[PDB]
């Protein structure tokens, strides 16, 4: 199964025409943030004009630690957000914690770019050719994910093969505030919160993609809000299904995680894109 | 080894004598004002002659050679590089403005689906700038390039 | 007997773009060939060196039914020879005029061989303009072979033809009217011609008073017999529009319910382009060189319009190119273009590179 990673260039995953936004790091934050959502991309590349090279990427996370980092009040601007660019927000979140740039070649097997999202714990990997020295593709878990699954043509529990984080599953409630809840993806490093009821049960999940809803909206001043009040603009498993089954539901819905579930409703665990290609690793 | 031999006049009867056939009267076929003979030499000088209707004679737009006995024949140099056609070709080669073509007008980024997927350019717009109008002093700019059978259209948001 | 190869060559075949062609029968075998004969020297009188280097790379690795194929080229001190494929059948052309026009099943079939070829070539990038019934031979068995290559051209990413080559009745709108074009287009209008021919016998754009015909040309506006499927009659209106933006491609013509009928296996947010300043062109190429010189760039000035500059890099201490023309839009407005010429970004190298002139420059 990995012998067809080792084997595959990354440049068959590369679509036929796509389309790639690059923020120099000289541009105003607030303005990069919006450009996201206007493109239409959860990523984008960053070249240090003075540098002469691409210095790094800017996701969500970041938008997410701006928000919690600065958020004062919702009666009060992130005058932070609204006035700074992304080289003065890249200095204070990396100071003497710093980390540098991480690419693969289109040319490197597909195994080379799996190794390296779990190497250095990332879910956004720039394609980069060396001799012309462009960014082409950002390569994410969901594309390699898709085309592993419309290559097969395991098979036992996901208890019995046990995949995943089960233990100390970092959680929200319908009530949690926006910014209670930026500051869970903050210090636990996490990419969703399941939303739990009165009782154990889960009734939704708030992912770092709703919150790009915030700069969509323009509602970001406002993190006061209850999850469920922001998830008002708009799937689980069981330890009993079959990892080849579970692997199918993922795809059958495009998303990047499922919640194990008990017989009433209530979280037990949780499985992510990241972890299956890991285990085929 | 192949050597073409020509004669531009007239006759009722030309031959070519030459170093490569012992100064044999070896004939000449006419076309039109043509007469010719395709023959294999040695990679090295030759000297001939044609006998055009009773008279010996050179070709004069053809490089000659003077005899210390006063025998004017034409010289041929038949060179390695003359035998291989890419090194024959490489040796042998040494108001108002344009209306604009209405292809560079199509883009495919103004004309439900995958927000980062495009239509397949025409080959013709690739490497060209094209730039949205600067809103809040911060230039945005774009263009299609291709890497392998893939194409990859960048879009730099760049302050000024 | 006159020797090249093994073949004996004979009669002149006819004259092409750059020299004349013989038969060639091979001294045991018997098997005929087609000679183009290019003398080194009045290849190298035209300055067409260049051109015949590419004419031969491509023809030397392309193999389609409907294709003369290129069997080998010699290389005499003299001249040089193209031995070719040779085809009993003679021009399409003279087959039309001795038989009249072919009955729609013939036509179609012709049509789809010829159309298909035509694909074969915009599939390797090469565009043979000058496509003619005259430049259409026939073999012993009525099959369709594309033949004189000489005013064909390469198809170069991000970059248009100029040249008005081909016959007045064949050639396009843009290209009587020496207008700037991608290439295919004007394939397509010749074939649309050349149908038409092979329904009707004649010319669909044909006068003996030529500014009658270039008018006709330029107004699309031709005549449709009678006897003509109306089917085809809208394959002739799509193909033989005077707008190429409104010009049938070839996957137009394939999706077409006339010519898919018995079809064989075998064959087959506004964003703007750069700046547009409404200035005098002399004064805009003055303004743009006022601007290029005050960034530290070298440059080298062909057309009066066109402009190659490059950069170097103060960290990746790296030369990088681009192109520069001026255009005209509008009878009122002209637009200058910006092209790269193929470390950091090559791309990105580019984009900061247009940005800095832009900074300083009309629209
Ligand atoms: N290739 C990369 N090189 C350097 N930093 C990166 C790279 N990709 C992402 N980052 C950084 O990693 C952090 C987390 O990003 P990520 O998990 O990829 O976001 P998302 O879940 O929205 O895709 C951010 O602070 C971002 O700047
Ligand atoms: O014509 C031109 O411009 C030529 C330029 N270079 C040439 C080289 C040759 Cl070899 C010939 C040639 C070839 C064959 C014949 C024959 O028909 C076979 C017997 C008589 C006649 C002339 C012609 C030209
Ligand atoms: N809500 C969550 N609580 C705890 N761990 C989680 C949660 N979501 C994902 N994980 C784990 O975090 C790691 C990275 O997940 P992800 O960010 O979703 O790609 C994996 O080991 C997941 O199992
Ligand atoms: N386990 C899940 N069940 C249902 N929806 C989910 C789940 N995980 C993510 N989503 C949805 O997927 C979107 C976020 O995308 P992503 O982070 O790529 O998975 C949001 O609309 C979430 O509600
Ligand atoms: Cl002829
Ligand atoms: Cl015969
Ligand atoms: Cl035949
Ligand atoms: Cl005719």
């Amino acid at each position: 199964y990995t012998t067809f990673m080792k084997s595959h260039r990354c440049y068959d995953l590369i679509p036929t025409s796509s389309k790639l936004v690059v923020f120099d790091t000289s541009l105003q934050v607030k303005k990069a943030f919006f450009a996201l959502v206007t493109n239409g991309v959860r990523a984008a590349p960053l070249w240090d004009s003075k540098k002469q090279s691409f210095v790094g990427m800017l996701t969500i996370t970041d938008f997410i630690n701006i928000l919690h980092r600065y958020y004062k009040s919702a009666l009060v601007q992130i005058y932070e957000l609204e006035e700074h660019k992304i080289e003065t927000w890249r200095e204070v979140y990396l100071q003497d914690s710093f980390k540098p740039l991480v690419c693969i070649s289109p040319n490197a097997s597909l195994f080379d770019a799996v190794s390296s999202l779990i190497r250095n714990k990332i879910h956004r990997l720039p394609v980069i050719d060396p001799e012309s020295g462009n960014t082409l593709y950002i390569l994410t878990h969901k594309r390699i994910l898709k085309f592993l699954k419309l290559f097969i043509t395991m098979s036992k529990s996901l208890e019995e093969l046990q995949i995943g984080t089960y233990a100390n599953i970092a959680m929200v409630r319908t009530t949690t505030p926006v910014y209670v809840a930026l500051g869970i993806f903050v210090q636990h490093r996490v990419s969703a919160l399941p939303v739990v009821d009165e009782k154990g049960r889960v009734v939704d999940i708030y992912s770092k993609f709703d919150v790009i809803n915030l700069a969509a909206e323009k509602t970001y001043n406002n993190l006061d809000v209850s999850v469920t009040k922001a998830l008002q603009h708009r799937l689980k498993c069981y330890l009993h299904e079959t990892l080849e089954a579970i692997i199918n539901r993922l795809v059958e819905a495009e998303v990047h995680r499922l919640v194990v579930v008990d017989e009433h409703d209530v979280v037990k665990g949780i499985v992510s894109l990241s972890d299956i290609l890991q285990a085929l690793v | 080894r192949p050597t073409v031999f020509r004669w531009t006049g007239g006759g009722k009867e030309v031959y070519l004598s030459g170093s490569f056939n012992n100064w044999s009267k070896l004939p000449l076929t006419r076309d039109q004002n043509n007469f010719v003979a395709i023959l294999d030499l040695p990679e090295g000088e030759h000297q001939y002659k044609f006998f055009v209707d009773g008279q010996w004679t050179h070709d004069p737009s053809e490089p000659i050679v003077t005899s210390q006995l006063g025998t004017v024949n034409n010289i041929i140099q038949v060179k390695k590089t003359d035998f291989e056609v890419f090194d024959a070709l490489m040796v042998d080669s040494q108001k108002a403005p344009p209306i604009l073509p209405p292809h560079l007008l199509q883009v495919i980024l103004n004309k439900s689906c995958d927000p980062a997927l495009l239509p397949e350019p025409n080959h013709v717009m690739l490497n060209h700038l094209y730039a949205l109008s600067i809103k809040d002093g911060v230039m945005v700019l774009s263009a299609t390039h291709r890497y392998k059978k893939k194409y990859v259209t960048t879009l730099l948001y760049k302050p000024i | 007997r006159v020797k090249i190869g093994h073949y004996i060559l004979g009669d002149t075949l006819g004259v092409g773009t750059f020299g004349k062609v013989k038969v060639g029968k091979h001294e045991l075998t018997g098997h005929k060939v087609a000679v183009k004969i290019l003398n080194r020297q009045k290849i190298r009188s035209l300055d067409v060196v260049g051109k015949i280097r590419r004419e031969i790379q491509n023809l030397k690795l392309f193999r389609h039914p409907h294709i003369i194929k290129l069997y080998q080229v010699i290389s005499t001190p003299s001249d040089i020879f193209m031995v070719m494929e040779y085809v009993s059948g003679g021009e399409l052309f003279d087959y039309i005029c001795k038989n009249g026009r072919l009955d729609e099943k013939e036509s179609r079939r012709l049509f789809q061989q010829i159309l298909s070829g035509v694909d074969y070539c915009h599939r390797h990038m090469v565009v043979h303009r000058d496509l003619k019934p005259e430049n259409v031979l026939l073999d012993a068995h009525m099959n369709a072979k594309i033949a004189d290559f000489g005013l064909s051209n390469m198809m170069s990413d991000g970059e248009f033809l100029r040249t008005s080559c081909g016959s007045p009745n064949y050639a396009a709108p843009e290209v009587i009217s020496g207008r700037l074009y991608a290439g295919p287009e004007v394939d397509i209008w010749s074939s649309g011609v050349i149908l038409y021919a092979l329904l009707c016998g004649t010319l669909p754009f044909d006068d003996d008073h030529v500014p009658t015909l270039f008018k006709k040309i330029c107004d699309g506006i031709f005549y449709t017999p009678q006897y003509l499927n109306p089917s085809v009659i809208s394959l002739l209106k799509h193909m033989l529009q005077v707008d190429p933006m409104k010009r049938a491609t070839i996957k137009d013509i394939r999706e077409h319910e006339w010519f898919k009928q018995d079809l064989p296996k075998y064959l087959f947010a506004k964003w703007h382009l750069g700046i547009r300043s409404q200035s005098r062109p002399n004064d805009i190429m003055a303004e743009v060189c006022r601007a290029i010189k005050q960034l530290d760039y070298e440059w080298k000035v062909v057309n009066p319009y066109y402009l190659r500059v490059r950069r170097k890099n103060p960290v990746t201490s790296t030369f990088s190119k681009m192109s520069l023309q001026l255009y005209q839009v509008d009878s009122r407005t002209y637009l200058l273009d910006f092209r790269s010429i193929d470390p950091g970004s090559h791309t990105i190298e580019f984009f900061e590179m247009c940005a800095n002139l832009i900074k300083i420059l009309a629209q």
